[PDB]
């Protein structure tokens, strides 16, 4: 029986999951919904988001949110993925400013057993693209170049994503902390 | 403190085999048949009275908007009992159920009485998709009928939809239950002194169950008064989200939490039911 | 307002053919027994305490007089129902239910549920000697056990003498059975909702049995409280001496008083049970 | 374990000085004032349903021929209820009342709370012949209506005379009246939490208030259930004759009994009234 | 359906003239003394059992994790009240109590009886900060004890802090108490059949309070069940927010909504306790 | 079924009661014991005589009870049947003097039906005997002697006495009176 | 306080009693009225008065019964005293035969205190009068000469009756067993 | 008495309002703390905020709440106010692009007496400003210039602010529909 169960309810964040923590016996998975809480702060959303899971299923549950952080605006969107992402799909390459074009992306988990909450956090910054390059990825992967590549995450393969990303290293990490 | 599917099936079993087994189905094993779920059913018949639905809800809980919409007009709460008789007893919710694999596990199992505390006829008719015979027991009336030895009785525990004056869906209605004076709970008052439970499809939060099994404890530490304490047999609980304080506030009234799981609901419960054969 | 043997006949047939007649049976039940009968049970035992038989009876009703024996001594209650199993258990009492006309027509009949308010086991022997099986339900451990389907269940209403913890019999343990929480009457309260009653030994001084019918009278109609009223089954009671007032007392009880022939007691009642058949 | 009329006077004064004495009146309180008794009431008035008198008591107890008239015509119950409210209150009555030297030594003191038990006004005419006010509590009419604070609070615990609807006298209301659920019911619930009972002229073989007497002890020991056992108020009984075996009886019940000169009944409870000033 | 504070108080004079208006005082009276709310009492302590206080709190009502912290150890619900003794009755709510407009428009008003649901002692506080006399009354051993007559008597309907048996904390217990047995339950059943109550302090969402109003009903309409149905005295429910659907409710439960200002919350329960006056 | 239920304990009283209304068929039997009262008037123990009898047996019940008024003892024993037979069986006709030797035997049937009782009550006297003569008899019909007559009660046949005796007068009444 | 009560109807029992024990500080007097139960023998009758008594009262009670038996009747009243009194006052000395003239006049006492019973029987014989003679007594005293006497009971003065009847002695009985 | 309970918790827009509305003698106000829903459509925010604002205070409420909306971000912030004051007080003039330099300024009121709710809105545009002018104002009025005009909102009096700003049109319209 699995132990601890994994909830989502983007798709393609499932299927990167299950690209690498597949073959785990004991890992279950869920599509609960929830309210997602808005905020700018990464650890206040993660850590809030446990709660609202754990109300949902009652189960010991792994959450996950992301983050982008753009050095041109000051944060923003920071934690704020839902409210920017239905109104400024990939736009965000034309209403930043020309000059400074830095920025950074965050990812963090957090699994609540009912007792105790723990807050994985991975953080990858390189600069932001001009241009929406790149089609497999999810909510601001076209847009995004880490630091000594040219090729974006949408770019990339799902192998070579995850030796980048925020989400590759916190799945590492999430195996040797709960066994899995 | 809680079981698992495997360690509770042979529990389950021995006392299915000595016929002191009786589930007591709640909202959740009704819960594949998609009914409506009471946030459209009266914000709904809301307009009617001139609100809109997302401020009728906003003034209480729904057995309170229904004592609301009964004091409202007179022959007015005999219109949701209609509504509630097309929505739930409806034809394209008989087809789900005779697909449904929780309905084909409980009707494959000989029952002696099954308690019940939703108002669709979706027991009964399990158990007639089966093949199998059953007798509806709401009223005084349908008690004192006859019967056959061998069938099943399935005894609704809130009511019926086709007999409106044993629904309990008003919030006084809910009150006056607690007296246990109606005649489903003058049946349960002596099933208790004899039998398991098997509780299927509640919340924790449901706090109408929850007096239930508080009461039903109280009940049979009364009954053994003058004589020496003998331990009794043990009810059960299968939830899907079992948490970690409520299985031990359960464990003082007699309730045993089964964890199933929760990937599948429907095929839990369907698997729970068919390791008691 | 009285019914002959005759006409009692196909009422009886009518709720026994549908399995839902219940006989009730008093204590002029067991009187072709030649069991003692109180005036010298506790009459004897008064020596012990100093009195003279005759002015220990002075003192009031044998319930009160049974209560100041249990408050005498520590472990002196338990004189008298180990004295009262060898004389109502004995073997020439036995032998006299194996040549008796009534406890062999009430064991030819296959029976569901027999009530007893006596503390002899001649009413469960009485099925046995019929090669029958019976069992036995006091307390809530043999609610607990187990049993088969088809086994006729004899409910104990005052207890049994094999387990004395049950027995009622001093005036303080029938004032607590006024509230009917005992386990034999939590299983009354949900067979008075299903069944007809047939009352066989009683009188009607008695005071604690016309409790019973007024008290089984109102959880009938508090049952079809909400509903509309419906026509109940109606209870029996058979006697040798109906009289003029009595019988018309017990009509607003739900209960038709048989009226039996007095000049053979005991044949009586058994051509009352051989017309069931 | 019975008390003589010196050493219950200081028992009696304690409670009294701290106003938590409260005498509960019987019939033998009203024996002085020369009434009918029930062997001619209604004896008298089964003459009209066709019977000789000496032969419509054969059939039953007072309470039980009650109800067999109750039931014969409508409105024939309450010929008995004016037949009674003339003789009981009569102005011969009202002569003696004044007389009387319990009734004078009961209305010299200063007492919040009566109960009594019989339906005619000899305890409110009492405390009215001394100059006090008194009063009358039998239906929720009365307990509704206002009243000053010093006022003695006579309560009719079998109903008023001048309100019929609120008698005990058919065997029916008296086990009606065993719930405790009548408005003099829910009074004496809470006083038996504060105070101390002095029973006067009852009899040991009543068999009501043997019951309120069992019940009383029984909610008075339910209602430290949960705090530790402290030793609650002692009740009283002043009795005549008192025996050998019922004293001991209701020591059980928080019962004190006390032995009264039988040589004048009438005085020598004048003297315990005259004591507790 | 909803009065005003201006057409409220010739009706709240009418019922305190004659003596028959009572307060029941619920959690928002004692709202101005800045008390914890189970929010920060039972999450401070979850570090005990080892939880993060907003996970401890994800598990159940605040009823249901009391019940949990006292089954986990022996002696260890008394940990939680010694807590709330010295937080509740400490010397700075001491100190807003004799600064308090609403406790001192409540203490300047000569009642007779208090109800409170809360466990501090701010209500007796107060009527001893106007120089009058209280009685607390939460056990058997209070009601028992002398007193004078003058006294208001403050009736602590859950119990007393420095009285720990007689809290009613854990859910468990808040079930045992809607059977209406523990001693401030009696005494509520006698004075409803008198008084007026006058509830402050409470939320529609209680959903305690609406079980105890319902059950005033019930207990009110049983009262005079065999007598003609008279107009019955009102009750009354001060709120700062009534709303649309909840007036409605109440007022089939014999209590009238009385819309107070809800921009100074405690100066406006001050302008209601002072037009009593 | 039977209507009426004659209650006796006397059993010759019985074989003389069945000699003449043992063929009806609205006649039952019982035998029940009642505690009997003694009086010396006869009005007075029947009529008293059958509400003991209704409470033992609850059906509409038909009693009796004989007496001997002596004239030269002032009635006596009158309806105190039980107090001399216990002690003076036949010696009657001893402690009796000698000269006035006169005496009245008295019967009387009561039927009460739980509403209303019924007296019926015959009367025979011839004297007394000097010696008891004659075998066949129940409590004093040995030294019994009737007017125009001399030979006893218990000297005559069982038809022989029915024709003199009080009791053999009351049953032809009690036929009549409730059809029988 | 009274202990013992002494339980009468006859008024002129009671002022042979308290000529007696009237000084006695510890019995007191009762006048319930008890239904009267008829035998012949005495013990039998104040054995069975004495519970009848206790019924009524529920004090420790004394009770009293007389009794007359002539040998020329074979007992005979007995303790009948109330239905040969209510029809034979004092014509006892006619009904008797004139030869044998040979009685015996008993008394009896029994005092109940809930628990045991105990009898105390005196007994007195001498004849029977041809006459009634004397005034003061009750129900047979005019008719009943003791032995070596011709005066008879009611001839006599109060303390010349209680040196030679059965109750005289008996009071002087019950004196030293209850101490009184 | 009042009879509509106007709510908030920022106090700068309390000033503004009881400039206004003041002296109207059926306004009451209340400071009850509500959960700011966070979205960018303030249709939608100010629809939801009083049904937050009815369950915390249960008598007929008005709440408020404002919109920026910046043609070179493509709505952004809209009503989103709560998170990007939180990080972004003025600095809007900065990372705004020089080149359009063109906004819109929302109000929205709602009324909900229990059973319907009724929402206002209102609409002003001019521009963006290059920099933070002016002091008196909320959440972004030193940035706002309006149409015409070259003097921002927090450098206008309170009078010329509500001739020209959205919340200034409302609250006239406020009056003639509950009458105040």
């Amino acid at each position: 029986a699995p132990t601890w169960f994994y909830n989502t309810t983007n798709s393609e964040k499932l299927r990167e999951l299950q690209h690498v923590l597949g073959g785990s016996a004991k890992l279950g998975y869920l599509t609960a919904k929830v309210t997602e809480i808005l905020d700018v702060d990464l650890e206040t959303v993660i850590r809030a988001k446990a709660i609202a899971a754990y109300r949902a299923v009652r189960v010991p549950v792994i959450v996950e949110h992301g983050a982008l952080c753009i050095d041109a605006l000051n944060g923003l969107p920071g934690a704020l993925v839902k409210p920017f992402w239905e109104s400024l799909d990939t736009r965000l390459c034309e209403v930043i400013p020309a000059g400074q074009r830095t920025a950074r992306a965050r990812g963090a988990l957090c699994y609540c057993d009912g007792r105790e909450r723990h807050v994985l956090i991975e953080e990858t910054e390189g600069e932001i693209a001009p241009s929406a390059r790149g089609t497999g990825g999810f909510h601001w992967d076209p847009i995004f170049i880490p630091k000594g590549q040219t090729r974006t995450f949408a770019e990339m393969s799902l192998d070579e994503k995850l030796s980048f990303s925020p989400l590759g290293r916190l799945h590492t990490r999430l195996r040797t902390e709960l066994g899995l | 403190t809680t079981l698992t599917l495997s360690e509770a099936a042979p529990l389950l079993k021995k006392e299915f085999r000595e016929g002191r087994l009786i589930p007591f189905l709640g909202a959740g094993f009704s819960k594949p048949l998609k009914l409506p779920d009471g946030s459209q059913l009266i914000a709904s018949l809301a307009k009617t009275l001139g609100f809109e639905p997302e401020l009728f809800d906003m003034h209480g809980r729904f057995e309170q908007l229904a004592e609301f919409f009964a004091i409202s007009a007179p022959n007015r709460l005999q219109r949701l009992v209609y509504e509630m008789s097309l929505s739930f007893d409806s034809a394209e919710a008989e087809a789900l159920r005779e697909k449904s694999p929780m309905h084909r596990a409980l009707a494959a199992l000989d029952w002696r009485t099954i308690y019940t505390t939703n108002y669709d006829k979706h027991v009964e008719g399990a158990l007639r998709d089966a093949g199998k015979q059953a007798a509806v027991l709401a009223s005084f009336a349908d008690f004192q009928g006859p019967r056959a030895r061998d069938v099943c009785e399935v005894i609704k525990f809130h009511g019926t939809l086709d007999q409106p004056d044993t629904i309990v869906l008003t919030e006084s209605s809910y009150f006056q239950r607690m007296a246990l004076d109606a005649p489903p709970d003058q049946r349960l008052r002596a099933d208790l002194l004899a039998n398991s439970f098997l509780f299927i499809g509640y919340s924790f939060s449901d706090t109408n169950i929850r007096y239930i099994w508080y009461r039903m404890n109280q009940l049979r530490e009364q009954s053994q008064l003058g004589v020496k304490h003998s331990q009794a047999r043990r009810c059960f609980f299968a939830t899907h989200g079992a948490g970690l304080v409520q299985p031990d506030i359960l464990q003082q009234w007699n309730i045993d939490v089964i964890q199933l799981d929760p990937t599948d609901k429907s095929a839990s419960v369907a698997r729970l039911l068919e390791s008691i054969a």
